[PDB]
């Protein structure tokens, strides 16, 4: 229900580059996403999708909230979003997650 | 309204490198995508964001975008690469998706052959039926891509033109037809009509004169 | 497993309405912009319309704006195109394709549907009108088999004329929905083309000069 419209996107990006990214890659056995099934159309939308994939259980993967990258993500949102606060099927989910973060990190004009 | 311009045809020998260009005003400022369409099939993305490949695409395909020209390069051209290729951009100023006209890539299976053209005027019979049809018959050309243009005297004719898609004939070369519909008045009110058939940059022209019929 | 499957295509008369559907599967539909692209026979690709991922914005090409309506259902993963006041120039194969959005930019079309054929025509069974084809001034003559429907017609020349070649060109499908073709014979004797159009039970025999 929470819209990430009022979040501090620049700060969350900085948090990703400094911490969350490394925990994603290590969880991915040292690999980076390149077949996309999920996308995002803007920074508020990306965080909505990142929220769902990171914390909500889906039919195919249990909640990743216990994972390191997930706790780092929870931390970043708690600070910068006001009012906010391994199976083959899970690796596929986290790879989609790297894809969303990549889009979220895109340069401003 | 932004405009992308491609050559209608590009031909390459098997094993040789094919280069399909896409021209547009300050095209280097936009992200150019390329699509492949084999006959009867839906288009397939082969290159996006100027130079990036999808997973399902050979390393033979490569793109580049610079200045006013994007280019799709296909190394070591294979017979299976024969298809129509479209360049495409999203124009932010007009807020439109814009496709290029399309380029037919032909991997040569025989030597290039210029078209032979035959132009017929309207018959005395159909003129009396208050109709008039000029018939331009085009045959024996390869590759199977052609551009047909009509002229009344020296000025082009856009309206009333109907042209077929080139079809492979029994001699394994292509044939095509173009029909120009006129009123009897238009037919008689000109010194000549012309059928311009362009093939591989070279043109074959035929003329008819109403007063000679 | 990522797919787009279309339907709703068919033959209608000008001024009538048609509703196309597109069913997405194997991906999160509600996070992608959806487009309609059409391709007239033997022509290039023409963008038609787009709807944003959340259904918020709908943008059309000028050639269809005010007549076509694009909608989506993100709970059913369905895209639709309501086509009103159809004209002959709307005759085309209609594809749907997904494309990521980023802000106001639409990205590459990575998945396309198989396409559905839409024909706008009032054409009904009709026999051809045959006219002679002779030059204004070796040489060739023939007959023009004009305005018939549906395919096919058969053109046969008299036994005597067929000694130096003959070519019956493929038919042109006009915007009206009617067909026309030409048949030519080579000449340096009588020349008579027999046209048979079984669908209309029409036979025509014309001698050319």
């Amino acid at each position: 229900m929470y819209d990430f419209t009022n979040c501090d996107f620049e700060k969350i990006k900085a948090a990703y580059l400094s911490t969350i990214s490394k925990d994603l890659i290590t969880y991915m056995s040292g690999t980076k996403s390149t077949n996309n099934t999920v996308s995002c159309s803007n920074r508020p939308h990306c965080l909505t999708e990142i929220q769902s994939l990171t914390f909500n259980p889906t039919a195919g993967c249990a909640s990743l909230a216990k994972e390191m990258f997930a706790m780092k993500t929870k931390a970043a949102l708690a600070i910068w979003c006001p009012g906010y606060s391994t199976t083959n099927k899970c690796l596929e989910q986290v790879s989609q997650l790297q894809g969303l973060w990549r889009r979220f990190n895109r340069p401003l004009l | 309204s932004y405009v992308l311009t491609q050559p209608p045809s590009v031909s390459v020998a098997p094993g040789q490198t094919a280069r399909i260009t896409c021209g547009g005003n300050n095209l280097g400022s936009k992200s150019v995508h390329w699509y492949q369409q084999k006959p009867g099939q839906a288009p397939v993305l082969v290159v996006y964001d100027d130079s990036d490949r999808p997973s399902w695409i050979p390393e033979r395909f490569s793109g580049s975008n610079s200045g006013n020209t994007a280019t799709l390069t296909i190394s070591r051209g294979e017979a299976g690469d024969e298809a129509d290729y479209y360049c495409q951009v999203w124009d932010s100023s007009s807020d439109h998706v814009v496709f290029g006209g399309g380029t037919k890539l032909t991997v040569l299976g025989q030597p290039k052959a210029a078209p032979s053209v035959t132009l017929f005027p309207p018959s005395s019979e159909e003129l009396q039926a208050n109709k008039a049809t000029l018939v331009c018959l085009i045959s024996d050309f390869y590759p199977g891509a052609v551009t047909v243009a009509w002229k009344a005297d020296s000025s082009p004719v856009k309206a009333g033109v109907e042209t077929t898609t080139p079809s492979k004939q029994s001699n394994n070369k292509y044939a095509a037809s173009s029909y120009l519909s006129l009123t009897p008045e238009q037919w008689k009110s000109h010194r000549s009509y012309s059928c311009q058939v362009t093939h591989e940059g070279s043109t074959v022209e035929k003329t008819v004169a109403p007063t000679e019929c | 497993q990522m797919q787009l499957v279309e339907s709703g295509g068919g033959v209608v008369q000008p001024g009538r309405s048609l509703r196309l559907s597109c069913a997405a599967s194997g991906f999160t539909f509600r996070t992608y912009g959806m487009h309609w692209v059409r391709q007239a026979p033997g022509k290039g690709l023409e963008w038609v319309a787009v709807i944003w991922y959340d259904g918020s914005n709908k943008h059309y090409a000028d050639s269809v704006k005010g007549r076509f309506t694009i909608t989506r259902d993100n709970s059913k993963n369905t895209l639709n195109l309501q086509m009103n006041s159809l004209r002959a120039e709307d005759t085309a194969v209609y594809y749907c394709a997904r494309a990521p959005q980023w802000e106001l930019v639409h990205e590459a079309f990575d998945i396309w549907g198989q396409g559905t054929m839409v024909t706008v025509s009032s054409a009904s069974t009709k026999g051809p009108s045959v006219f002679p084809l002779a030059p204004c001034s070796t040489a060739a003559l023939g007959c023009l088999v004009k305005d018939y429907f549906p395919e096919p017609v058969t053109v046969s020349w008299n036994s005597g004329a067929l000694t130096s070649g003959v070519h019956t060109f493929p038919a042109v499908l006009q915007s009206s929905g009617l067909y026309s073709l030409s048949s030519v014979v080579t000449v340096p004797q009588t020349y008579t083309c027999n046209v048979d159009h079984k669908p209309s039970n029409t036979k025509v025999d014309k001698t050319v000069e």
